């Protein structure tokens, strides 16, 4: 089927465009419908890095990665770092499910070094200062599916979900 | 406080039991024993609570308000008894012996697993570094014996093999060199390996039919027929009395479970079906 | 503006669509005057005409399978496919047809004459009432077919899968869509569930607390559904259907006594009642209520996107509109039933119990106010985005049903993940720690009492212990006299602590007509009911657990009328009738004037412990069998009816497919394939036939498409040009499409479900429930809740294995009586020449509790309940299907005395039938243990042969060939004898079937012959 | 830090309200709670260190005057440790790591979502392979005929562990601890007895996971009622919720409080939390702080050890 | 302090050798003592591949790898593909806890990138048929772990509970 990628949405603003396109196929992995954000990817198992963004792998399932399928080819530049997966995409955990996917898919993830470096630690963070809400909208969520604005005259249930429907787990290392 | 002291005591079968539970199993007997979880001949405690308090109320007939105190009363019973008992746990069933060796004669003998030796420590651990009566040398035995588990172990005996319930050959060890007896009666005790104890015990439990006849023609009457399932005579169980302090509790074990041997357990009294010997481990 | 244009979707068809096509006699041709288009004006005599442009074009080739079964041509076609002879299959199997005949209506007179009865019966209802010409036509349509005796008719010959009716009342359904589709594009699935039915069933002391138990749940779930059949028409329903519905007949003579009408035509209809939706009792009037809670307490409406309030119809306003409407006049018919029962009891400020009854309502409204029954409501959208390519349907607009469903279903399922109880509803806590609560009766020396009914809620009125009642009962404030206490003391036993919902329930159990506020709704007053009631003074008798353990006990003193009367002639039990108390227990209502007295409590006389040595005198004196204190609750529930509505396999193989299985059901590709190919080539009825064989077998292998579409196609071709007439063919399309929907049913697995399946599946459950309704009443039992699918009775402990096997049998359409006006033949339900359908694939469970009378029915019901639903998911049993040894789930039969328990398989084969012939393998292990039980009493076996298999089964299974455990066998027996010179021995297929469980409390021997004995000794065990 | 309740034999938690032979002509029967409530835990262990001069009312008020914040119990058979999972009707033991992919799959998609928990409660539920009832009936003797009274018998569903069985709580302060060390206790309902070890161990508390395990009724403030029963699916994965009350105190000899929870082996959704602090009143505040101080709204999550109250 | 090991247990004998010497470092944290196999964990959104012996991830906990954590380094010719991080011993999720945590923990992963080609349909599979099962004692339990069948006459329980505590979601292509 189609190919989707790998993002992670914290208080950073890091994750502007890498993925080159605007359109995509005739499906769509996150919708919106006057109800906030919907068809969340969450991912099990993987630490953060936030700054110097690359999420070193824990082993530990208590920790999590509130991402989305984000459209597309993953800029054509990348994926000698990446890892990358062709799943028989039942496997993915979308959260809240609108459309239906008939379990064809693949995708591109990056990655990092085990980072055997320092004592690792992570820790838990949700989406502070609703304005930096408003501008991480504006910067990634805005100029990836552009149906916000659009026919959306509802910003309180779009942007305040994002406060925490994405939690995540941070290392600062 | 709250249960200072307690008295373990051994049930020794007289005359065969039948402590019964309707017909609460998948056997083909008709009016089973009381089971413990692992299919074992128990004796609840409600059952053996019952049956002696009703002995003490009839053979003590002046102590009626202390007996009342520690085992409860029958209307205003919004006092709670001081005493209660656990349930009667199966410690040693005889079982008939054909011997090979020993050139020492037995025709019968104990027989124990170690479920029910592991549930005897359970019982007596949880008592005596706990409460203050002092009979360690038991739980001692009990846990040297059960050192040994998963093989047929003889105690006190040169046996080294016997047939069991006419049906089982098993071969036998003894312990160390030799060990305290736990029983007195002078009879070998065997502890055998927990799948081959049950078949050697559920084989040593009395299954009879029985008929009721048409009073007048001596034929049976149609569907007179049922069975029954009896702990053989000499069969031992165990359990515990535990006493909550008080005053009348010290009256309780003074005047009265000094001067308990006999008692009557279980049903069909008629065919003599519940006398027991309660013998205290305090001797 | 006016709508629902619906008695157009349901003349749909002419009454001889199937004689019509395919002319035998063709004599309405010449005398009449396009084919079934005349036909089908010409029954149009009384209302708006036919629209061949608007409904037929797109409906019905929505409403049934057999139009993607076959092709949207050749399903129009009329002529090229043909067979010239007629059947009519079920819908479950393609196997058994039925001969037709041809004695219909055949002249353009004798026709007119169904014309007659169609006039008159809709001669009452003027133009006034828009609706209730269609709310009445709609369910006396099948009644006058049948009236006339005139075979029913198949869906269409060329694919007999369907039956003339449920194709036509699957129309309207659909209908719905087509009227909400071309206004503004909104259809709807909705799906109202009742939370916790079981715990409710379960919260009760006497057998009327669970009957009215029942009953509530049935009259609350029909209130809602009230004004659905009242505002968009009938057709609004497809589970549970109406189309043999006891409550929608009851309620349409009722609507029908409305407006003002004379008790002269409302016979007319209530003949057809009767005669046909009843089995010949008239019971229900003399009682005044249905006699049984029959409504599921789950339903299924489809409904349109519509609402009235603009003094006609609108497009919805909002997305939650339905469900809002629902709960709201769910909790409004709960209030208005119990204020119409403060308004009677109100009536009645004397005989103590209803005053009583007044004076602790007063004190619990707020706590009355919350229903006592949640329930759970899911809808689920469509619109024309989904189903039009902007001007006609769609190629995946047909499966779009059997998405929208799954859909619903799903989120039921999700759902049902939490369960929350309807006492967790209430505010106790102020009035649990703070005293608050009302105290009528004795007070508790421990806060507050506990229901003895309900086990969880607090009690409100407290009863004092049997040792000096009146004494108490007047200085306290239960009674005020005397002569009250006595009708006090009649209700609730000394000692019954009562909950305010138990003893609301108690209420209700006083006289059961209060129900009429719920059972009728929206049409009179809640006081027009009150007064009829006070007006019209009736007393019901329902039985206790004493009065059916003690059945055969009145009915040995019944056949010794005077006899046994003159030794007593003095305590009642003997004497007159003073009365007219009738019941719905039917064997109480035919035994009643036989000079017994059968409403004395048998608590009273031979199970009281003051009396009964006295009675046991009288009964010694008189060869009287002394009762058993103990009676059967049979329960009863089908196998997999669920995934059957969902069109899944698990029916059909129950226990080779899981459930889980269809998670991904690319690993048992094998039997569905098998039988799915079977069922689909069988379905066919003509030439048809090698048709869709050579597409499977294109479709065979992953043969190809476009490819094998030449060999097929070299057929079709050769069909139409076999013919003088036809217009065009777009083949390519055509084919293509065929092709792919068998590709469709065969990769998802499951056949896609129309409407007219979920109709056929529920009007066979309707059937089916008629009958086993009187195969109870055969067997001298009490009915609490049979409805369709389950059932829920109390039997003597001696006909339960009868009415088990019996039961299981007439469930698969297999039976030799005639059941009322019902006689069922191998596999359908034949009514005076139609030929219904049934469920001889369905499996079905059966429970059965042995209890003593004096049992807490909480516990026996939560019993009954706990093994049909742990056992019947958790035993696997031999079977061999294709002739192989494999394993089984469902459809068996648990017994339990005590703590015995066991387990008899009632099928031993997958398809649990597949021929005519299977169909008395049947419960065939039951006439097995029914016959050595027919041995045991008379004295030709003796009981130890239960006590005696033990020994002989080592031997046995171990034992590895046929006629050594024959003679095994036949020797155990040949040892408690059985006759001289043996007759009697087991039917060599009993053996090696091995009965496996998944390591569960409930023990059970691993052999069929041991659970045998077992079911045996607990048959005996409850004599 | 934690308490091992070692029962010595069959225990009996009832379940429901009246035991007793109130009616004549019908039998009474009981059936025992696998688990038992922390009513029970707290009001065992405060009877073991009672006090005759505190409270007399509103019992949870010197019951906590008593107590540390006792954390929910679970099931340990041999240093295994089991954790309950409770459905519509159901309800299972399961270890810790079978908790872990819970969240996932009850959103995986409708036929994997329900062959997977299905398969959770009926191949791998571990409760029938370590606890099973053990049905008792019993009857009473009138002494005049020696036979049974009138319909004086009943029944009572007891606990029979097929294996060593431990119920396990965490307790804070240790000079509890070295005073209810090695106590036989009555614990349960009709007279069973159960041994107390106490040992010290070491488990984190601070953890915000999206899920949570409720290991003991969540109640329900009374006043969020109506605000928890429109929304069930905000607070609540799977579970039951349930009427409950919170048993029969001693020293007044009196049915408690019957107030709506949220059973144990339920799985709550971290909306809960909040939902509860944010809809509760200083006053209401002030009581269920004891009503956790005994045990009642306890949450382990599905990834570790990972004990939480609510309120504190 | 030490280094460790999570060794992959697949129906595969691709685990007859990891490390170069019988045992090596001076402490083990994983036991097997008398009454069960001690301190084993689970790694989740991965899988195994039972031919070509490696990890091949699926990400979701749903999915699961359970391994061994036993004190050497791999194989000395590898460790291209082998993770080799470090976490403070409480994000190290262990079944069955027994023994002592050391709090500076770091593991050694046999593991290959998923380099996706094939639709992944990840089955899971018993550590069952005892012919297999039963030559596994000395060279996946004795060559690593010397100290059974030294005082262990209790090697079927800790059978027993092999015969469970190993599960996973394979290739399979
Ligand atoms: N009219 C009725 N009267 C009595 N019992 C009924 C009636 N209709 C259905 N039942 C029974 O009640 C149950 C209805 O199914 P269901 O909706 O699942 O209720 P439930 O069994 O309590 N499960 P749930 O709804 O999830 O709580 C089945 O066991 C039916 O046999
Ligand atoms: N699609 C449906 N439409 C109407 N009633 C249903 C439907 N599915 C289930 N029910 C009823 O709701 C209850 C669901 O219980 P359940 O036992 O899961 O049904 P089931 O299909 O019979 N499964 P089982 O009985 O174990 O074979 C039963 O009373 C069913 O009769
Ligand atoms: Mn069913
Ligand atoms: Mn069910
Ligand atoms: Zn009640």
């Amino acid at each position: 089927s189609t190919q989707r990628e790998y993002v992670f949405i914290p208080i950073t603003n890091s994750i502007t465009i890498d993925v080159k396109i605007t359109i995509g196929g005739s499906d769509h992995i996150t919708n919106i419908d006057e109800r906030g954000i919907h068809n969340v990817l969450v991912i099990t198992g993987y630490a953060v890095d936030e700054k110097n963004g690359r999420l070193v792998p824990t082993l530990d399932p208590c920790d999590y990665v509130k991402g989305i399928l984000v459209a597309g080819t993953p800029q054509q530049a990348q994926s000698n770092d990446f890892l990358t997966l062709k799943l028989p995409a039942n496997k993915l955990y979308l959260i809240r499910k609108k459309g239906n996917i008939s379990d064809d898919l693949k995708i591109y993830i990056p990655y990092s070094s085990p980072d055997a470096r320092n004592s690792m630690k992570t820790k838990p963070v949700s989406i502070s200062d609703d304005t930096i809400v408003n501008n991480i909208i504006k910067e990634v969520f805005d100029k990836i599916y552009n149906i916000t604005q659009k026919e959306k005259v509802k910003i309180e249930k779009v942007k305040e979900d994002i406060k925490e429907l994405f939690s995540y787990y941070a290392l600062e290392q | 406080p709250y249960y200072a002291f307690a008295e373990p005591f051994f049930i020794h079968a007289i005359t065969h039991l039948h402590v019964g539970s309707g017909s609460s199993v998948e056997e083909e007997i008709a009016l089973p024993f009381q089971r413990d979880e692992l299919g074992y001949p128990t004796i609840y405690a409600s059952s053996l609570k019952g049956a002696i308090k009703s002995f003490l109320l009839k053979e003590f007939p002046d102590k009626r308000d202390v007996i009342y105190k520690v085992l409860g009363e029958d209307e205003n019973p919004e006092e709670a008894s001081l005493g209660t008992f656990l349930d009667a746990i199966l410690f040693a069933i005889p079982s008939r012996i054909i011997e090979i060796d020993s050139a020492k004669p037995y025709v019968w003998v104990y027989v124990t697993t170690y479920e029910l030796l592991k549930k005897v420590k359970l019982y007596l651990d949880s008592i005596s570094q706990l409460s203050n009566a002092s009979f360690s040398n038991l739980k001692n035995k009990i846990d040297t014996i059960l050192a040994k588990e998963g093989k047929n172990i003889t105690l006190d005996s040169d046996l080294k093999s016997a047939i069991l319930n006419e049906d089982f050959y098993v071969e036998l060890e003894a312990l160390n060199n030799k060990i305290p007896s736990i029983i007195n009666a002078g009879v070998p005790l065997l502890v055998l390996e927990d799948s081959i104890g049950r078949e050697v015990i559920n084989r040593s439990l009395i299954r009879v039919r029985r008929i009721r006849i048409d009073r007048d023609k001596k034929v049976v009457e149609t569907g007179g027929l049922w069975s029954e399932e009896y702990v053989p005579m000499k069969t031992i169980f165990f359990s515990v009395l535990l006493g909550k302090e008080s005053k009348e509790s010290a009256i309780f074990a003074s005047c009265i479970l000094r001067n308990l041997r006999y008692v009557i357990l279980g049903g069909k009294e008629t065919i003599g079906k519940g006398i027991v010997e309660l013998r205290w481990v305090k001797d | 503006e006016f709508l629902d244009y619906k008695i157009i979707a349901l003349l749909h068809d002419p009454p001889n669509k199937a004689w019509v096509i395919t002319g035998r006699a063709r004599n309405l041709t010449q005398q009449l005057s396009r084919k079934h288009e005349k036909v089908a004006k010409y029954i149009i005599n009384q209302l708006f005409g036919k629209n061949y442009s608007e409904k037929v074009d797109n409906a019905d080739k929505l409403a049934s399978s057999i139009d993607r079964y076959l092709g949207s041509i050749v399903y129009k076609e009329r002529s090229l496919f043909e067979n010239r002879s007629i059947f009519l299959k079920n819908i479950l199997l393609s196997n058994i047809q039925r001969d037709i005949g041809n004695l219909f209506p055949k002249d353009k007179s004798k026709l007119d004459n169904l014309i007659l009865e169609y006039k008159k019966l809709l001669n009452v209802i003027n133009k006034t009432n828009l609706i209730l010409k269609y709310q009445l036509f709609y369910l006396i349509y099948e009644l006058v077919w049948i009236d006339s005796k005139y075979e029913n008719t198949p869906s269409d010959t060329r694919n007999p899968t369907h039956t003339i009716f449920d194709h036509l009342y699957a129309t309207a359904a659909m209908m719905n869509w087509i009227l909400s589709l071309e206004k503004e594009a909104k259809g709807y699935l909705l799906g109202i569930d009742t939370i916790g039915v079981a715990d409710f069933i379960s919260k009760g002391r006497k057998t009327r607390d669970l009957w009215i138990s029942s009953y509530l749940v049935s009259a609350l779930l029909w209130y809602v559904i009230t004004w659905f059949i009242e505002e968009y028409g009938p057709d609004v329903i497809l589970f549970p259907s109406l189309r043999f519905n006891q409550f929608y007949a009851f309620y349409l003579l009722e609507k029908l006594r409305k407006e003002g009408v004379s008790e002269d035509v409302i016979d007319e209809i209530k003949e057809l009642i009767t005669k046909y939706i009843f089995n010949g009792d008239d019971l229900f009037e003399n009682l005044k209520i249905p006699p049984y809670p029959i409504i599921p307490g789950r339903i299924t409406l489809i409904l349109p996107g519509l609402i009235r309030e603009g003094e006609e119809y609108k497009k919805v306003q909002d997305d939650n509109c339905f469900i809002s409407k629902v709960k709201e006049r769910y909790n409004e018919g709960w209030r208005k039933l119990i204020e119409g029962l403060r308004c009677y009891s109100e009536r009645k400020r004397e005989d103590g119990f209803w005053n009583l009854v007044c004076r602790v309502l007063k004190l619990t409204e707020d706590l009355l106010q919350t229903t006592p029954l949640n329930i759970r409501v899911k809808q689920v959208s469509v619109t024309e985005d989904e189903i039009f390519n902007n001007n006609k349907l769609r190629s995946d607009s047909w499966k779009i049903y059997d998405n929208k469903y799954r859909q619903l279903v799903s989120e039921f399922k999700k759902s049902k993940l939490v369960k929350v109880t309807p006492e967790s509803r209430l505010k106790l806590f102020e009035l649990t720690k703070f005293d608050k609560l009302p105290q009528i009766g004795e007070k508790s020396k421990r806060g507050y009492e506990f229901c003895t009914s309900c086990g969880v809620l607090p009690a409100v009125v407290i009863m004092p212990k049997e040792d000096e009642l009146e004494k108490k009962l007047i200085d306290l404030g239960i009674a005020r006299d005397e002569k009250d206490v006595r009708s006090i003391k009649n209700m609730i036993s000394p000692g019954e602590r009562l909950c305010p919902w138990c003893l609301v329930k108690r209420a209700l159990g006083a006289e059961p007509r209060l129900m009429r506020i719920l059972l009728l709704g929206d049409l009179y007053s809640v006081e027009k009911i009150v007064n009829e009631i006070v007006s019209r003074d009736v007393k019901i008798e329902i039985p206790s657990t004493s009065d059916i353990a003690s059945i055969k006990t009145f009915e040995e003193m019944i056949e010794k009328k005077n006899e046994i009367c003159e030794d007593l002639k003095e305590e009642e039990v003997c004497e007159k009738p003073s009365e007219s108390v009738l019941s719905m227990w039917q064997w109480f209502n035919k035994n009643y004037y036989n000079g017994i007295n059968l409403t004395i409590d048998p608590e009273e006389y031979w199970f009281s412990e003051k009396r009964r040595r006295y009675y046991f005198s009288v009964f010694r004196r008189h060869r009287i069998t002394f009762p058993s204190p103990y009676y059967a609750l049979v329960r009863a529930d089908s196998d997999y009816l669920g995934d059957l509505l969902e069109g899944k396999l698990t029916p059909y193989l129950a226990g080779i497919i899981d459930s889980g299985d269809y998670a991904n059901i690319s690993e048992k590709k094998e039997e569905v394939n098998k039988l799915l190919e079977e069922y689909l080539v069988n379905a066919g009825s003509g030439s048809i036939v090698d048709y869709v064989k050579t597409v499977l077998k294109c479709i065979r292998e992953n043969l190809n498409k476009c490819s094998c579409a030449e060999k097929i196609y070299s057929n079709e071709v050769a069909k139409v040009m076999f013919r003088v007439n036809v217009e065009k063919a777009n083949v390519e399309e055509e084919v293509k499409n065929s092709l792919e929907y068998f590709e469709t049913i065969l990769n998802e697995g499951r056949i896609i479900v129309t409407p007219a399946w979920h109709v056929s599946i529920s009007s066979a459950l309707n059937r089916g429930l008629l009958v086993e309704l009187e195969l109870v009443n055969k067997h001298k039992g009490f009915v609490i809740y049979a409805g369709g699918d389950d059932l829920l009775a109390m039997l003597p402990v001696d006909e339960v294995l009868d009415f088990i096997k019996e039961s299981r049998r007439a469930f698969a359409g297999f039976g030799t009586e005639k059941l009322g006006n019902m006689c069922l033949e191998n596999g359908f339900v034949r009514i005076n020449n139609a030929y219904y359908p049934s469920l001889p694939i369905v499996g079905r469970s059966y429970s059965v509790i042995i209890a003593h009378y004096a049992d807490p029915l909480f516990f026996v019901i939560n019993d009954s309940y706990n093994l049909l639903e742990e056992g019947k998911e958790i035993i696997r049993y031999r079977v061999m299907y294709n002739g192989e040894y494999k394993d089984a789930k469902k459809d068996v039969a648990i017994f339990r005395y005590q703590g015995l328990t066991s387990v008899i398989p009632l099928s031993l084969k997958r398809p649990i039938v597949s021929s005519v012939s299977d169909f008395n393998e049947i419960a065939s292990i039951i006439d097995v243990i029914l016959e050595l039980k027919k041995r045991i009493d008379e004295g030709r076996i003796s009981v130890s042969l239960l006590y005696d298999y033990e020994k002989y089964k080592h031997l046995i299974v171990a034992s590895d060939e046929k006629y050594l455990t024959e003679f095994l066998v036949k020797d155990w027996i040949k040892r408690n004898s059985l006759r001289k010179h043996v007759e009697f021995t087991i039917d060599e297929k009993l053996y090696g079937v091995r009965l496996t469980i998944e390591n569960y409390p409930i023990k059970i021997p691993n052999d069929l012959i041991s659970n045998i004995v077992y079911t045996l000794r607990i048959i005996y065990g409850g004599e | 830090k934690r308490v091992l309740i070692k029962p010595l034999e069959p225990l009996m938690f009832r379940s429901q309200g009246e035991f007793e032979p109130l009616i004549t002509g019908s039998h009474t029967a009981a059936q025992s709670l696998i688990i038992p409530r922390p009513s029970t835990i707290a009001g065992m262990l405060g009877y073991i260190l009672f006090n005759k001069s505190s409270g007399t009312g509103d019992w949870l008020s010197d019951l906590t005057n008593l107590l540390a914040t006792i954390y929910g119990t679970f099931i340990e058979t041999n240093g295994e440790y089991l954790f309950p999972l409770r459905m519509g009707n159901h309800l299972a033991l399961v270890d810790q790591q079978h908790l872990i992919n819970l969240p996932t799959l009850l959103e995986k998609e409708y036929e994997r979502r329900e062959k997977g928990i299905y398969e959770l409660f009926y191949d791998k539920n571990k409760l029938f392979q370590i606890i099973n009832h053990q049905d008792r009936i019993g009857i009473s003797i009138d002494k005049s005929t020696r036979t049974v009274k009138e319909h004086y018998l009943y029944s009572a569903r007891y606990l029979a562990f097929k294996k060593e069985v431990n119920y396990v709580i965490f307790i804070d302060n240790d000079a509890i601890s070295d005073k209810i060390n090695g106590k036989i206790v009555n614990f349960g309902g009709e007279n069973r007895i159960a041994k107390l070890e106490v040992d010290d161990y070491k488990v984190d508390t601070s953890i915000e996971e999206e899920y949570y395990l409720a290991l003991s009724p969540i109640l329900i403030p009374d006043e969020a009622l109506d605000n928890f029963l429109d929304n069930i699916s905000d607070y609540v994965a799977m579970g039951k919720v349930d009427k409950i009350s919170l048993g029969f105190d001693i020293a007044n000899t009196k049915r408690k409080e019957m107030l709506t929870a949220i059973l144990e082996g339920s799985i709550v959704k971290r909306s809960i939390i909040d939902f509860i602090k944010n809809e509760i009143k200083n006053d209401l505040r002030y009581r269920f702080s004891k009503y956790e101080k005994i045990g009642y709204n306890t949450l382990m999550s599905l990834c570790k050890l990972a004990l939480r109250k609510i309120l504190s």
